[PDB]
């Protein structure tokens, strides 16, 4: 196998993130959950995707944000949504006009309240009254529901009067007075017998007895859960001390018991019930389940993160650590992605987050190693060239020089000199630098190809920076130069060009050439720098070596075989002189004869 | 030059190999010290070190530095001879007694596992013991996950030792003869009588807490299946027929790993990949399923 199917899901999702990340940097207006929904139309998601267009809904839908009301919409919405489909499409084309109710009368007649019409409703000229005030109400049209009352013809007109004003009022028809009224009514009168509409429209206007629920028709899951939101009474319900009050909590719990999501069955549906019920935490793990799709958790929860829930990895709910141990599968593999995935953090203003945020990034950046990526690159005088993180920005510094510290325990060179580069320590990364350019040139010869490593390092800076209003100690730069020439030496040591290489050894000025001033070469020895002192050993018999070769005693007039000779002299009293600070090769004497 | 430790090291080895010490107590005095020693010398450096030592030795261009190898051959030496039977001791040891002196004799023969990877023990110590031991114990370790949340207590202790089994497991399966001997004893059996596969983990403390670490053994355990197929020939050798068995057999659950987020995300993103890479490891699980 291989999966491409999720990578390229991967890949997908992390594209939508990807672009919401450049809304929000260029305040857009991208909405994430359309983007999802226009994905997830094609399957299985056939439930995920239900869910998303639940949260959509919920865009701006605050509109305050009242948790009853918005699901009560969004299934009363459905549903009329729903009706209104079923109209549009032939008949007679329904004979009137296309007003709610008679879009509702439709439903009521042509769906299925008849195979062949008939039972146990009240009908008067051909049409369920009670049944059209239930759906009408379903739907959401409150109003004409009243109207269909108020026309009705029908003699628990009392009702009639408790149906008008919780119209009026915010629904929660709330009157001190009659309501106990209309109870000992239902009670007596409706409890024991009726039509099952009418007995719905009692019940749930009045919340008339809470225990819960309603004999023939209730047909599907939804008009289940709309029935109970319609029963819960969250305001003002702890005023008035009888116990008739349905809460949510109590409505959730009920859901939790066993419901189960077996329970919901269409489990596809139980989803839905979760986000609808208010049990976001419990939505997201939910979603954590089949394949939960780790991945699809982690995007719903993204999802209600935007909405600014989130009030307070199989079952961790904190959206930072959502996001963060979602992070970890492809982390290594794609540190891009996973900034931006840790970005959305953020997104739940307020301290706290931000910092986890910041931790999350600053954890991200320490044992990914990817420094490039994550922190920047080469400057070219062009500061930074920046790292997928700045163009997010702030603190990277502080971040730098942690990192750059812990490279200095782990003695990860390189990516020191690359960390300090950004942290615009010059002086530091030079003086790392030569100690690294100084060893590897002590050592045993054939190496340095002409492009790539510690040598071409050296170039790369020097080139870099001293041009340009070097920060560097000279002291530092000195060295550095030194270490170059040598190194420039060997190029061309060996590859032939003898004569040029005691050329550029005398530049140096480290060795005696001249007269027996071999010891003033000694006075200037311990004076020089650690990392130099260190060099010497290959200087010479570099030295003895080219001499040697050069001064090959030719054939069969100017030949001054004395110089390159007195050279070899003065030399070896300066091998002589210091061997003991030396590694102890005086191998040069090797060399020195034949 | 730690030298002188070297002299305890040797005591060390030869009252583990003694057995005295009616206190299980002193044994895992022994074992502490020689866990020190044994990460002592080799300070952390990785393949890399090892090479460049190689390079220099070359060939004795000049004066060569050859220490820390022939610090490892010595400390190797010592070990072999004292092995055979010390390795009897300790891991009888093990089981008992002490669930506590556990944490640290299993450290100690984790330690010792690089080093002497590679030879010698694997003979020795394959046979015997070790093997049959520690299969059974794959199929506890699920029962253990669940023992796991009582004994968060006494957990302290085997945390201590089950990381440190799973671990030793992982290290035996790096190399082509551990990955034999475990294999020969039946880890995918064991990996199936533990049924830690062949479930669901979201199914069902805090909910994060626990997916977390149920993810976690799941990690390990799916480290140590790759490990030990990639580390036969995995081609058209037996082991590759093995891991497809057990991809096909577990499927479902690599797909269902493959989306989501949180440390939970960390750790199902190291799931994730370590799918892939016995997917990709065997034949292609994606080229089989033609």
């Amino acid at each position: 196998p291989g999966r491409s199917s999720l990578d390229n899901i991967e890949m997908a999702y992390a594209r939508q993130i990807y672009i919401y990340n450049e809304k929000i940097v260029n305040g857009h207006l991208q909405p994430n959950l359309v983007d999802l929904c226009a994905s997830v139309a094609e399957l299985d998601d056939k439930s995920i995707s239900d869910m998303w267009t639940m949260v959509k809904q919920m865009t701006d839908v605050l509109v305050r944000m009242e948790f009853v009301r918005q699901a009560l919409a969004y299934l009363e919405q459905s549903y009329k949504n729903y009706t209104l489909v079923t109209v549009f499409g032939n008949l007679h084309q329904l004979g009137g006009v296309p007003g709610t109710y008679q879009l509702v009368r439709s439903f009521l007649n042509i769906k299925l309240p008849a195979p062949l019409p008939g039972l146990q409703d009240g009908e008067v000229e051909g049409h369920p009254v009670w049944a059209l005030i239930y759906y009408c109400m379903r739907c959401g049209d409150l109003l004409a529901a009243s109207q269909v009352v108020n026309r009705a013809q029908h003699q628990l007109g009392e009702f009639k009067t408790w149906f008008q004003e919780y119209m009026n009022s915010k629904d929660r028809r709330l009157s001190p007075a009659t309501e106990n009224k209309l109870r000992l009514h239902y009670r007596r009168a409706l409890r024991n017998n009726t039509d099952p509409y009418k007995r719905a429209v009692y019940c749930i206007i009045g919340r008339c007895d809470v225990t819960d629920n309603q004999s023939e028709v209730a047909d599907k899951t939804e008009d289940y859960l709309w029935l109970k939101l319609n029963q819960v009474c969250f305001d003002d319900d702890g005023t008035s001390s009888p116990q008739d009050r349905l809460t949510l909590s109590q409505f959730q719990k009920q859901l939790l018991e066993d419901y189960g999501e077996s329970h919901f069955t269409v489990p596809f549906l139980y989803f839905q019930v979760l986000f609808l019920t208010a049990q976001f935490e419990a939505a997201v793990a939910f979603l954590f389940r089949m394949e939960r799709l780790r991945c699809h958790a982690v995007h719903v929860a993204l999802v209600l993160f935007e909405l600014k829930l989130l009030l307070k990895c199989l079952r961790r709910l904190n959206f930072v650590r959502l996001l963060m141990l979602y992070t970890r599968k492809f982390e290594s593999t794609d540190p891009r992605e996973a900034l931006q995935y840790f970005y959305f953090l953020r997104d739940e203003k307020d301290s706290q987050g931000e910092n986890m945020f910041l931790r999350c990034v600053s954890e991200l950046v320490i044992e990914s190693r990817e420094f490039d990526m994550i922190l920047g690159k080469l400057e070219n005088d062009g500061s930074r060239k920046p790292g997928v993180i700045d163009k997010f920005t702030s603190d990277t510094k502080p971040i730098i020089n942690k990192v750059a510290s812990v490279a200095e325990n782990k003695g990860l060179f390189e990516e020191a000199a690359k960390l300090y580069d950004l942290a615009k320590n010059a002086d530091k990364v030079l003086e790392l630098m030569n100690k690294l350019l100084s060893p590897v040139v002590p050592q045993i010869s054939a190496p340095q190809s002409n492009k790539e490593r510690l040598k071409n390092m050296a170039l790369s800076i020097a080139e870099r920076y001293r041009a340009q209003g070097i920060s560097a100690n000279k002291f530092v730069d000195s060295t550095f130069y030194l270490l170059l020439d040598l190194i420039t030496f060997f190029d061309e040591y060996h590859s032939g060009h003898i004569d040029r290489a005691f050329d550029i050894i005398e530049r140096l000025k480290l060795v005696p050439l001249n007269q027996e001033s071999v010891e003033e070469r000694v006075a200037a020895f311990r004076n020089f720098s650690d990392e130099i002192r260190h060099n010497l050993s290959e200087v010479l018999l570099a030295t003895m070596n080219i001499l040697f070769t050069q001064f090959k005693r030719l054939k069969g007039i100017e030949d001054r075989d004395s110089q390159l000779r007195s050279q070899a002299r003065t030399l070896i009293t300066f091998a002589g002189m210091i061997p003991y600070r030396t590694s102890g090769d005086t191998n040069a004497r090797l060399v020195q004869m034949e | 030059g730690d030298s002188s430790l070297y002299i305890i090291l040797k005591k060390l080895l030869d009252f583990i190999l003694k057995t005295g010490g009616g206190f299980q107590r002193v044994r895992t005095h022994l074992y502490g010290s020689l866990l020190y020693y044994l990460q002592i010398a080799q300070r952390p450096d990785e393949p890399d070190t090892l090479e460049a030592a190689k390079k220099t030795m070359w060939e004795r261009l000049t004066a060569p530095e050859d220490v820390f190898s022939k610090l490892q051959r010595e400390n190797i030496a010592i070990i072999e001879s004292y092995g055979a039977a010390l390795m009897e001791v300790v891991c009888r040891d093990a089981c008992d007694g002490h669930e506590i002196g556990r944490m640290l004799a299993l450290a100690l023969l984790d330690r010792i596992v690089s080093v002497d990877k590679q030879q010698q023990w694997l003979l020795y110590l394959s046979n015997s013991g070790y093997l049959k031991v520690l299969v059974d114990s794959l199929v506890e370790d699920d029962r253990t996950l669940q023992s796991l949340l009582t004994p968060q207590p006494p957990l302290l202790k085997a945390l201590y030792t089950y990381e440190s089994k799973m671990a030793f497991l992982t290290r035996v399966a790096k190399i082509q003869q551990g990955a034999l001997e475990l294999l020969r004893s039946g880890v995918i059996v064991r990996l199936a009588q533990c049924q830690v596969y062949d479930m669901r983990p979201e199914t069902d403390m805090f909910i994060p807490t626990p997916v977390d670490r149920y993810r976690q053994i799941l990690l390990p355990a799916l480290q140590l299946c790759q490990v030990i197929l990639t580390s036969s020939m995995a081609q058209h050798l037996q082991a590759a027929g093995q891991v497809l068995q057990f991809l096909i057999s577990h499927s479902d659950t690599i797909q269902a790993i493959l989306r989501c987020q949180d440390v939970s995300a960390g750790s199902l993103q190291e799931l994730a990949l370590l799918t892939g890479i016995i997917s990709k490891a065997a034949l292609p699980g994606i080229l089989s399923e033609l």
